[PDB]
């Protein structure tokens, strides 16, 4: 939960300057949008773009607290996995 | 560049450029451009192409030497993907503002998802200057007047190396003391308590809420610098409008259409049929982007890339004025360097022998009314 | 890129695949070092690449 | 209810409710009332909606406090669902038919496979009687008249109660003896057939073949009772007519749109081009089915549902009329509480800040002939 | 054979073949024959029958007894399998040459991927002669005439028995000496190695370098002797065009249809409009492939096969003449053994108790329009 619940709010600090929005051509665009229309991505088109779009069984913000928790949820599921890996991987047996 | 490497019936049978303008082709560094056009969604579209439903207007070019202004497809700004339908002809213009000097190659494309990279032609562009010189102003909604170019970049590299540094702390605050044989010994000899000492205990503590501190309240400090922030935007855009055009003024039907192997020449029989009110002569065949030329009708006004540019390429059998009504079966020859550059003669690899491709009349007057062609292209062999 | 930056998947998948190597580093380094930058080392090591 | 849940601008770029009429809005227990109106798939819907391939027309109700007798689309039956296309305006009726006293707010509304329940906008209804009176008659293909609200119930309570009882018999001819201790230590001490006894052992075929017996004789005197029956009827309705409408008398066109965050209020300025016969003036701005009209052009005769009705909502700088020919921009600002009752407001967290609606103008004469606009919806800030 | 077990509703809702034409039947080897018609692509497609994006048009019979030597869809080649789309009307032929004697129940039909085999009407064709007389002569772009009924079967009987000796070779060369018991031993004493002597260890580096070099000359050899080859030309056909048809001179309504169960007939309640400029009487409704003809209206000449022709089939309750204007309803009733030989009357099985199929109307000059009707059928019982 802690490893889940954290990662936005360590990053948002950071990105939230790209946040505010822009009247560009006509169309509300994010500074992070701008920036990924701006600088070319030759090969890396826009659909290939895994970001939130919103759905008819959804409510929009809150999306990243929710987010948040199922990925703390989940991110506990994933340690215990990956604790037991480590240790099969800490292992000094000979064949 | 890239195009050569791609099926020639791919390239033929897929989106036709046509009628491009490149409003320079030297600039300098936050001078802008414009390249503008139509293309055409060719209604036999290759089956292991997916159909256009989720398309993006892209620029070809290695790395943001430009950036992408702006881009239309029937006046609307697309920066997203939008849905293109087979058959239907569109207009296009993208404002390209240039960054990095050098000679760059810029292709105007379309990619496809679940399809691929669909490249049109592209001119040398030279932009001249130092980058350094480039800048990208923005007035945001709250406005605010920021560079996009440097904007918020103080602030990713204050935060990184902050927490960076705290970690490499957290590294230090115990590699100072020995790490690794005496750890062990002391944790295989029952004695692992005695490795985290009370110091230890909770020097620990303040790391931990130290971080959760650090970031509650940096995080409502940043809820107030900026109190209108929105979410990324992100979505489809269906309803693109396309020209859907004066249906073709000529009627075109290829009897018959040929390729020599080897050979720099493709070779169709025309049936043309004039259903205007003027007269017309065949000006142009346009295929994968190669502009056959008769030069007898038309001189290029638009400096199309003189590698695809056959400007006495295209040699038509009795290319004399055709009036309203009167039909005329004709001997086409379109021919050129291009037709090996472009590797379009490697269609003798490809699994489908096909094309498509367009035709251009033009009346006395000099309005040219356009036309599409596409029937098999059988290879002749000596 | 920072306009894959979303509230919704970059939430989601980023914790996830990450805590993978820092809980398999702790489980050695803790248990049999008494060993407690198991997870930094690893985002150190992220980082700097 | 439900729908002031879901983002504000899938109900604004989806389907668009419009022209509903409610026969009643009080009625008894049987006494059948009567929803029709249009509604109109936006051709703009959203990525992450499966376009309409395959609909179904439900209502929204907690419970079969109404039950559905009949339902159309295009003066079709529609128990089944559909295939409805983007881009084209359908008229629809359901008649609902009343069961259970209460005071309901009855939504009509569209389920999408693939992508959600599109609902549409409710008016309180209410039942009065005892829902004892409710009475469900149905003549079949036999005739035969059964009373569908009963019918085979004391079938299913006799066949259940039955086999139910049967089971709890086999369960107490044994538990009559003891259970675990017992056989436990019988089985270990090598004693097991020693607890399934003669007697036990074909006890056992008795209820086995008698199973099997009631099974077979019932079974061949039930197709005696009923000797026609058909199977269950099933499978998409693809064929669906709509309306394809007089294409617009009035050729509307944002120029730009906007709102105020926070605020309850939405400005357009559109230009607007009359193309008809006589002249018009603008009486709504219709979207997420909240009705702006323009109290000096307009006046609801449909009982619209108070809290969607701004009865004088829509504030036209320069509503004056618009004979044929003549061109007019203008500045519209659709004003009320329902624009944050029902979170169209909320619109600035998602993450499509795009909207679409309707646009009625009258003659003098009286006909509505109804306009569609979409645009980006840029937000304003303090 | 074999279209009597599928669903009566599929084959009613699916494809509509009508205005079939054979030129001949009977025929000998090597004498070509043509099947041409139109066929419908009904627009209420079932479910779980995809819609025919990539279809292909093949003929039914078991094993090539005929061969193919052409197929046109809309004066197209179809080798490859094509896009039809619902709604739309096509124009078909194939081409067959007769192969093998017999007497043969052929089946024009059409394989629609994600869906299955949809059957059209077979009549029998009785080939004469003996089969060793069927010759295939293709002349090739290399030209060379070969006979492809043979050509190439010297070198795959060569290079096959070739490989299968060489094979046969390796497991004589050591099945030579004893294989098994003394092997065992002989590795189980711990002398493994004493079993591959070195005459053994490259015995093995001739057959070894044989093969390969076998391969590589032979390889080399190949591309001399065939000097241009391409690869297999495969892929779908989008744009292929239909007829779009005189949208109907009648105006055909089913306001009821039902059908006896059991029974050989079905009846509808038509309410008809002639819009054009002549009269008009009902000649035939075509459902399943089945004809109901009206005998006192048309006479079939094109020898429909005989157990789906009902020639006095059709009985129109009033079938006077229509003159332009005018509504009626009138009464239809389409009676025949077909209609229980084809199984149409296993509908009562099926769950979705609808159909479709065609009116055939023709005015006093004898120019057939054809006009298609769908709705529910509902069952009778006595
Ligand atoms: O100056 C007096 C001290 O020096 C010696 O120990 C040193 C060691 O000799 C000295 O080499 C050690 O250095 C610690 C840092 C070295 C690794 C730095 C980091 C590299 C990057 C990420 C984590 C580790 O720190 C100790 C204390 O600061 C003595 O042995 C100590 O007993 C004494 O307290
Ligand atoms: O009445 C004389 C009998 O009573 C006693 O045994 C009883 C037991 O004391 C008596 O408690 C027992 O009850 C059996 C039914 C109790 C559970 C009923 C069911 C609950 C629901 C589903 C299955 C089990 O049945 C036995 C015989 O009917 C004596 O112990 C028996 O020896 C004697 O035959
Ligand atoms: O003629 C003199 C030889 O004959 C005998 O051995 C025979 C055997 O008796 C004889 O039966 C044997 O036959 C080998 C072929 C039999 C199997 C043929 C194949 C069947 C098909 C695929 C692989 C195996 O070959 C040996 C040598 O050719 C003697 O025992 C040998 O010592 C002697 O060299
Ligand atoms: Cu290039
Ligand atoms: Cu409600
Ligand atoms: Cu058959």
């Amino acid at each position: 939960l802690a490893w889940g619940l954290l990662f936005y709010p360590g990053n948002w600090p950071i990105i939230a300057p790209l946040h505010v929005p822009v009247e560009y051509n006509g169309m509300m665009m994010t500074l992070a949008d701008l920036q990924g229309y701006h600088y070319v991505r030759t090969g890396t088109p826009e659909y290939i773009r895994m970001v939130e779009k919103g759905t008819l069984r959804t409510f929009g913000k809150d999306v990243a607290p929710v987010s948040a928790f199922f990925s703390g949820f989940v991110s506990i599921l994933i340690y215990f996995l990956w604790h037991f890996f480590g240790s099969w991987f800490g292992s000094e047996k000979f064949v | 560049h890239g195009e050569k490497s791609q099926a020639a019936f791919m390239r033929m049978r897929t989106i036709h450029w046509f009628d491009l303008n490149w409003s320079k082709d030297q600039v300098s560094v936050n001078e802008t451009m414009s390249i503008s056009g139509k293309f055409h969604v060719f209604a036999g579209w290759p089956e292991t192409v997916d159909k256009p439903e989720v398309a993006f207007l892209n620029i070809g070019i290695p790395g943001p030497v430009f950036i992408r202004a702006g881009s239309w497809i029937g006046g609307q700004l697309v920066p997203r993907s939008v849905s293109l339908e087979l058959g239907e002809t569109y207009e296009f213009k993208v404002l390209l503002k240039a960054r990095r000097p050098g000679d760059w190659h810029v292709h105007t494309m379309m990619n496809v998802q679940g399809g691929g990279p669909i490249i049109g032609p592209g001119k040398w562009v030279t932009i001249t200057g130092s980058m350094g010189d480039f800048k990208n102003p923005i007035t945001t909604l709250t406005g605010e007047t920021i560079d996009l170019e440097t904007y918020a970049l103080d602030g990713v590299y204050g935060w990184h190396l902050f927490w960076y540094l705290l970690g490499v702390a957290w590294m230090v605050y115990w590699c100072r003391k020995p790490v690794f044989i005496p750890r062990r010994i002391a944790v295989d000899a029952g004695k692992a308590d005695s490795l985290i000492t009370p110091t230890d205990k909770k020097v620990g503590m303040a790391f931990a809420a130290g971080t959760l501190a650090i970031v509650a309240v940096s995080m409502g400090q940043a809820n107030e610098k900026y109190p209108v922030t929105t979410p990324l935007q992100a979505g489809l855009m269906r309803g693109i409008k396309s020209l859907e055009l004066p249906q073709p003024t000529v009627s075109v039907k290829v009897v018959d259409a040929s390729y020599r192997v080897p050979g720099r020449a493709m070779q169709m029989t025309l049936e043309i049929t004039n259903n205007g009110d003027s007269a017309v002569r065949l000006a142009e065949f346009n295929t994968a982007s190669v502009r056959f030329l008769d030069a007898d009708v038309y001189e290029d006004d638009t400096n199309y890339p003189d590698d695809l540019l056959a400007e006495e390429g295209l040699s038509v059998s009795d290319n004399s004025p055709l009036a309203p009504g009167e039909t005329r079966t004709v001997d086409v020859t379109a021919s050129d360097a291009a037709w090996e550059v472009y590797r379009l003669a490697d269609l003798i690899y490809d699994p489908d022998s096909r094309f498509a491709g367009l035709l251009f009349f033009i009346d006395e007057d000099g309005n040219r009314q356009m036309t599409m062609v596409d029937a098999p292209l059988i290879p002749t062999f000596i | 890129w920072t306009d894959w930056k979303d509230r919704r998947l970059w939430v989601t998948v980023a914790p996830i695949v990450s805590i993978t190597f820092p809980a398999a580093v702790q489980a050695v380094l803790w248990w049999r070092y008494r060993i407690a930058w198991g997870a930094t080392l690893c985002v150190l090591g992220l980082l700097l690449g």
